[PDB]
């Protein structure tokens, strides 16, 4: 059954900013992509849905278990050992002070991994996966650069295997090559790890190119359901068109 | 007790609400018991919490060993024992074994410590994750939840700084399995002497309004790793009096040449131990 | 005797100073077998106030207050709480609300004790005020 | 071989001995009394009050003494016997719209009900060194008007019955005491009131100066600093009823901050508030500034500097408490410096064999 | 008509206080507290616990069998303390073997931010020795220790089972005549 | 019809008089002498000669009763005095190691070359205020014992030694004078020392608490404090040679703060340096604990802390132009609050419905 | 006569200050940092505006130091005496009789001619320092011309309130250039700084700063074509004098909520009162 259920999840606070009405489901190992103006809310939905943020009202339901029905301490497991938020500014998902491998390696020593060669060989592992390279694994994100504090944060929040990442629009302030090599990785990581991904964007270019299904919001609620190459290409209700041709 | 001053300097109100904080942090223990802790004479940072602690278990019939640094003729110490010679009138020892209430500063006597006695320390910070996160908002939950993993990275950046563990003295212990907290700072040369001892163990922060403990018998273990096992301070010499090597020694430099000799920091224990 | 007029004579020996007080009654010379049932007890009060002046209540600080409580022969019982340390003032002060509570006091003291001090005490208010008001900025008239 | 002695108590002994002739000073000079310490010196006598959170000037002189002057000895002098007293009673809430004015000055209007009372104060003094007070002098004759006291409303009343500012109501909500249980952050005002006051006034400025130069801008105006002195009254279980126990020397201080737009309700004035023992103001305008600066959650404001920060005010604005823990470093350490070389040797060793 | 309390408050509440921090410490382990020579009836150890502890912060909620007037009247003069009449307000609950399944259950155990905050349950029993035999081991307990009270069977449920997940939980102190005996929240249980 | 009354200058004249005799107090007590200040209050005029700026204790005493105690008051009257006097010369860099001691005391060691002279202090004292003061007594005999001074190396040159910490180098760079030149930000260490022994007391002391409390922690051991008199030389024009002009009562204090591990060499313990005049041990610690927070750049540590920003600490430091500016609010801003009113006023009104 | 120095200043002091105000008239807009001395004011009560009129101030000018705009307000008789004890130059309530103004909060209603000097009093001498508190940055920000951030907070004032929340110090372009805050005057004021034949002077002792706008300057306060710049308005004129066209100031006689509005500038009701 769909790994995360989305029923009329509704929160505003204030008149009109903040989303309303927001239904859907999303099933293991595909990638959903959110697309709307700045003003669209969609970055509300991403914390209400990243157990982070109480909706005013609606129902959340990840596997078979209403999300905040669950205890804080349960959510609070939840989001640092099955699932993964991947914030815009690494700096808020990294700890600043710890090292590469620290960062990394702190999800495992929270699961008590307590040994000290097992978590360092994980983390030159993890730091292989993402291309950064591993003799820098003591290094601290202050002295990474942008692309690589992104592909940091993502080996981080991958080191436990989550079955289910959110992507605040990571690539944010990346220029068009260093954007374009991460979505590719992105794309190996998604398709090589069976964990679904809900990227948020504020581009059409990076839904297109990492997303499967794709969502439009305007102005705090779903406007169409979409879908890879058919809403980027066939935008059917006006507002796609309007966006689409933007972007054109 | 001719001074003037109600038994043990404190009003029956404080002591009561110190007698309840303890009885919840015995019964919770490694658990941080936020108590109203008033202004004692000697300055806050100066053992004022152990003071109200000692104070309020203290009876006519108990014999007092107050020592900081582990010798009993410290500065603080001998205040601290002359203020409570003037206001309890109690008896005093400088031997381990004859006392009944031990208020100990930065460290643990040699002697182990057998039932029915109580040894009271002076913590200056008593939440082991305040170095690492400064806010009390977030230790706290961090408490409540037991996600001490931020504990564990900073052990692993220290190995990875500098291949050892950089912490020498207040070392994380977690107590009783669930709890994780903050001794003394003891060296973690005396962690070893908290797992399954005999005696009751007070830690009070008067400054920081906490009170903790350990009751007898209970499972202390410090944080470390399976390949970089807890171990303890070193010295190549033995102490300069005694001649003991089992310990824990401090530094007493004769001379700008250099010279320099290493002797007990327990002084009692060095005492029991020479005229042997 | 009400009340209003118990809590104006206590006012007025409590804002009274201690030596002047005990200047008064030595002249008066006035002679009541009495017995201390609580001895002048020296204590804190604590000072409570409200945030903007109007506002939710809170705390702010505390002030030396010393209590005293007297018993005459009859029966009455006197008692004073004025803010200070001195518990010979304390004591005069409960000695006299207690002497204050009975006819054969009442009337003379009203009259020879308390409305001089509190004349007294309005006379230094008076003249502090006066040389204070010399401050003021004036900036209008008529 | 050497054989340990016992010097701790002797040493001690000596040092308080010499500490003590050091506060006596030159035997040929007399010995300054308690009483001209609380005369002269009241401005130094008004801050150990506020911070030592006991509003007797004699108990505050004599700590100042003993102190040798210094006002973190003296305040922790205070704040040490205050633990001796008993609680007697607790005050009924001061009422400020009663106080005999001794300074009244507002900087929002020109001239208010009651006019500008400047008092006694060294405001628009030019502070040159006064080299005659090394010389006895003659008391200065003091020029004297009408003794009556005009009606002084608070000028915040005056706002609020326009409608501009926001008038202070009681819920009725019972105080919180941090002297009876610690501190619990996120604080209630009453409790960050009740810290301000008894904080350093140092630190205090500080944070407010912040405050002022950007860092959390509130926009304050001097709506009203007040002193003189209120009537205590208390309600013992004795007598039902209210008895007047004594006055003391308040200073009141209102700041008129930024006002905001609250959804609904018209634009308002926000207000800071402080009250300090004795005749010094600048220790009230902090406690208002930083008391605004710490409302920053009610209005939702985002903490820009420090002085917003609940957390890292309030932690560190007692005096006893900072004093004694800087202080406790000068204590020995030596069990921990001896753990810290011993690793530190270890790592020397191991990089440079 | 009050009733009376010790004779020397301080050296006497000093002395309780040890033994009930003795008990605490070590579960299992039962002392007297001899000071006060009559308790309150309805027993000794409970009168001298509430008159070492109890005052004007701790509310104090008496079961209906103990809730007698004079016993309220002695405990507002002596502790100060108020008294609440439902379990949920207690600080102290002062109960006997009546104590049924709901008023146990209503106790505050506190918060897991705030363990602390919760109640401690005062229970009187028939006898200390001769009911079912329990073994506890944790924390204050060298190996493991065999004590056989006789209380009743909400109480075994709540120390076998311990519904309430540590830290939170309510400290037992089962109090006969003189002789006084605690339980931790922190001390495992098992029937024999 | 209203006409304007000129009106400030008799009522400036007016509250300063009454300043002035409020100062004297009660006129039966006789005036207390700038000399008793200076001898019974010293810890008073110890901390306002060090934030004033001149070591000169009568001055400072003098400022002390001019000011009625405030030491806010006190400190600026003693700046402002500094502009006034005229720089004869620049002394030659102070030598601490000649210092002769009245108090030195390692927390490092047990026991060091020359011993833990304790020296005068209210350290190991009971606070309880003292009831005999009331009344003067008599102080007691001070006992003696050898009177010749065993050499007293610095506890970081026996670090040094060891190679467990590094020699502060001199490469001759010409100190800051921020009195010169305002400041600029980064400030070599010079400008930072100089700014920090300028600063405020109570809010070094709680920049440093909020260091120890882990707001970005530098693991303080109090290496060292010595109080005690040290030479002053100036070499005149006039003269070739340099002169000794006396002794100045100063106390130091150098704190070992958490070791680093540098690249290329050996891992060593940071320092930190405070130095103050008089007696005054808790000014020269946070001094120093600021001092090492403010090295964070020249570590490249991250300024986790506020006390760690330079331009926070430094910037709100300076105890004179915290107090002025907070208390610039007492001036008249009528026309700023008319110009707010007025904007109120219609926004109030664009909304009334 | 008074036993200090002519002006209470120093001579090198007075070099200094000089060597600052020729540097700032030559940078029209640009805080010239300066080394400041600790006067006897305090700090924040005008102690750079002090400074400024002892470094210009002569035997032969005429001094008028107002505050608010009235000359008789305790702080401007408090400079006034001070510097009168100092100095001992003719000091006057006019403005047209005067060669050297210092101001606190106003300029004065009366036009300023060729040859006057005007200080200025500034406590923030930085029209970005409530944007950003840190000085390293503004200083940034003045040399690269960056200040769009301040068009950034008068939309969100805009947006917040539909008007410029500021009221006072309102930030002006001077010479094209350079964004500055006057003193904390009212917009009513700014106007008057426009192609002012007086040499206008601002001096910030606390935050050590000193700028100038010569005479015959831009002076053009930030608007926006939506957003014309407004001025202060009431719909009473002056209780005393009968004027519409100054800053009136609100004085309230009685708790019952009476109140009048009388010119702050006391010199300019004055003047036309007696016509
Ligand atoms: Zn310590
Ligand atoms: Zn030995
Ligand atoms: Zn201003
Ligand atoms: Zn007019």
């Amino acid at each position: 059954q769909p790994l995360l259920s989305v029923n009329n999840l509704t929160h505003l606070y204030a008149p009109g900013k903040g989303f309303s009405d927001v239904s859907f489901d999303l099933w293991p190992g595909e990638v959903l992509g959110i697309v709307g103006e700045s003003g669209s809310g969609k970055t509300t939905l991403l914390k209400s849905i990243s157990a982070r943020l109480t909706p005013q009202q609606g129902e959340i339901h990840y596997e078979n278990r209403s999300l905040y029905a669950m205890s804080e301490a349960d959510r609070r497991r939840l989001l640092r050992t099955e699932w993964g938020v991947v914030h815009q500014h690494p700096l808020d998902g990294l700890r600043r002070q710890v090292s590469a491998g620290g960062n990394i390696g702190e999800r495992l020593m929270a699961t008590g991994a307590r040994h000290y060669g097992d978590i360092r060989a994980t983390a030159q592992k993890w730091l292989e996966e993402v291309e950064i390279p591993a003799n820098r694994i003591d290094d601290l994100p202050t002295t990474f650069s942008g692309g690589m504090q992104q592909r940091l944060q993502i080996a981080r929040n991958l080191v436990t295997h989550p079955k289910l990442v959110f992507m605040d629009e990571p690539t944010g302030g990346l220029d068009v090559s260093v954007q374009a090599r991460l979505l590719d990785l992105l794309r190996g990581l998604v398709v090589e790890l069976n964990l679904a991904v809900v990227i948020v964007t504020h581009d059409l270019g990076a839904a297109r190119l990492l997303a499967d299904r794709l969502l439009v919001m305007k102005q705090g609620q779903v406007v169409e359901s979409g879908l890879t190459d058919r809403v980027l290409d066939d935008p059917h209700h006006p507002y796609t068109q309007l966006l689409v041709s933007s972007v054109l | 007790n001719l001074s003037g001053y109600n038994f043990a300097y404190l009003d029956e109100q404080t002591k009561r609400m110190i007698r309840r904080a303890i009885l919840k942090a015995v019964a919770i223990p490694g658990y941080q018991v936020p108590f109203g802790g008033r202004e004692m004479p000697m300055p806050y940072g100066w053992g004022t919490g152990g003071i109200q602690l000692t104070a309020s278990v203290i009876g006519e019939s108990d014999v007092l060993k107050v020592i900081d640094q582990g010798a009993d003729d410290t500065t603080n110490a001998v205040s601290i024992r002359n203020f409570f010679k003037r206001v309890t009138g109690v008896n005093t020892t400088e031997r381990t074994d004859d006392a009944t209430v031990i208020q100990t500063r930065h460290r643990i006597p040699e002697t182990p410590l057998t039932e029915d006695q109580i040894i009271i320390f002076q913590v200056p910070i008593p939440e082991p994750l305040r170095f690492i996160e400064p806010r009390e908002t977030e230790t706290r939950t961090m408490h409540a939840l037991e996600e001490y993993g931020v504990m564990q990275v900073k052990l692993y950046e220290d190995i990875a700084r500098f291949g050892h563990i950089a912490t020498t003295y207040a070392y994380p212990v977690k107590v009783n399995g669930r709890y994780v907290m903050d001794p003394s700072p003891i060296p973690k040369f005396d962690n070893p002497k908290m797992d399954m001892m005999p005696a009751l163990q007070l830690f009070g922060a008067g400054r920081e309004k906490r009170i903790y403990a350990v009751p007898p018998f209970t499972r202390v273990e410090s944080l470390d790793f399976d390949d970089h096992p807890f171990t303890v301070q070193q010295w190549d010499e033995p102490c300069a009096i005694c001649g003991s090597t089992h310990s824990y020694l401090d530094e007493v430099v004769l001379d700008d040449a250099g010279n320099r000799m290493f002797v007990c920091s327990d002084t009692d224990y060095c005492r029991q131990q020479s005229e042997a | 005797a009400d009340t209003a007029t118990r809590q104006h004579w206590m006012s007025v020996l409590a804002h009274s100073q201690p030596a002047e007080l005990a200047a008064r009654l030595n002249a008066l010379n006035i002679t009541a077998d009495y017995e201390v049932i609580r001895a002048a007890e020296t204590g804190l009060v604590q000072i409570q106030a409200r945030m903007g002046g109007t506002g939710e209540r809170f705390f702010a600080g505390d002030a030396t207050l010393t209590r005293a409580a007297v018993r005459l022969t009859d029966g009455t019982l006197g008692y004073s709480w004025v803010q200070g340390r001195d518990k010979q003032h304390a004591e005069r002060c409960a000695l006299i609300d207690a002497l204050m509570q009975q006819s054969r006091h009442f009337q003379n003291l009203s009259e020879t004790l308390i409305a001089p001090l509190d004349a007294d005490r309005m006379a230094r208010i008076a003249a502090r005020q006066a040389e204070v008001n010399a401050s003021r900025v004036d900036f209008f008239t008529m | 071989m050497y054989v340990a002695v016992k010097g701790g108590e002797k040493a001690i002994d000596a040092a308080h001995a010499l500490q003590e002739s050091r506060r006596r000073g030159d035997t040929d000079l007399p010995e300054l009394s308690v009483a001209q310490i609380e005369q002269q010196l009241n401005l130094a006598v008004d801050r150990v009050m506020t911070e030592g959170g006991i509003a007797d000037r004699e108990l505050a002189a004599l700590a100042l003494k003993q102190a040798s002057g210094d006002n973190v000895e003296a305040i922790f002098l205070l704040r040490a016997y205050r633990t001796t007293l008993a609680k007697l009673a607790v005050s009924e809430p001061l009422d400020t719209t009663g106080m005999r004015l001794e300074r009244r000055i507002s900087a929002v209007y020109k001239d208010i009900p009651g006019g500008q009372l400047l008092g006694p104060t060294y405001d628009y003094t030019h502070r040159l060194l006064d080299f005659t007070l090394l010389a006895n002098g003659e008391a200065p004759t003091l020029t004297t008007a009408d003794s009556e006291q005009q009606p002084s409303p608070h000028v915040f009343s005056l706002l609020a019955r326009q409608g501009l500012a926001k008038f202070e109501e009681d819920s009725g909500a019972q105080p919180d005491d941090i002297t009876r249980t610690p501190p619990v952050y996120p604080c209630s005002r009453s409790s960050r009131l009740q810290q301000l006051m008894r904080g350093d006034e140092g630190y205090l400025l500080a944070l407010a100066y912040s405050t002022q130069r950007g860092y959390g801008r509130n926009h304050p105006f001097a709506g009203e600093i007040r002193s003189g002195y209120i009537d205590v009254s208390i309600v013992p279980e004795e007598l039902g009823f209210a008895v007047n126990v004594g006055e003391l020397l308040m200073t009141e201080c209102e700041m008129v901050n930024g006002f905001i737009d609250p959804p609904g309700e018209p634009p308002h004035f926000t207000r800071g508030y402080g009250l300090v023992f004795g005749m010094s103001e600048r220790k009230a305008m902090a406690m208002a500034l930083v008391d605004r600066a710490l409302q920053a959650p009610e209005y939702g404001e985002h903490a820009t500097g420090p002085a917003q920060d609940e957390e890292f005010v309030l932690a560190h604005a007692d005096n006893v408490e900072v004093a004694g823990f800087v202080s406790h470093l000068k204590l020995p350490h030596y069990v921990d410096f001896q753990a810290e070389l011993e690793l530190l040797k270890r790592l020397q060793q191991e990089q440079n064999h | 008509t009050l009733e009376t309390a010790f004779m020397l408050p301080v050296q006497d509440a000093q002395h309780s206080f040890r033994r009930l921090l003795k008990a605490m410490s070590e579960p299992g382990v039962i002392v007297a507290l001899h000071q006060l020579k009559r308790g309150w009836q309805p027993n000794i150890a409970t009168t001298s616990v509430l008159l070492t502890l109890a005052d004007n912060d701790t509310p104090v909620w008496l079961s209906t069998p103990l809730n007698n007037d004079i016993v309220n009247q002695s405990l507002r003069f002596h502790t100060n303390a108020p008294l609440v009449s439902q379990p949920e307000q207690a600080t102290f609950a002062v109960t006997d073997e009546a104590i049924s399944s709901e008023q146990l259950n209503a106790l505050s155990t506190g918060t897991a931010v705030a363990p602390e905050a919760g109640a401690t349950l005062i229970l009187q029993v028939a006898s200390l020795s001769g009911g079912r035999m329990l073994r506890l081991t944790g924390a204050g307990i060298a190996e493991e220790r065999m004590i056989a009270p006789r209380l009743p069977e909400c109480i075994l449920h709540e120390l076998t089972e311990r519904p309430h997940p540590f830290p939170l939980g309510i400290d037992l102190i089962l109090t006969c005549g003189e002789r006084l005996l605690a339980i931790p929240r922190t001390t495992h249980v098992e029937v024999c």
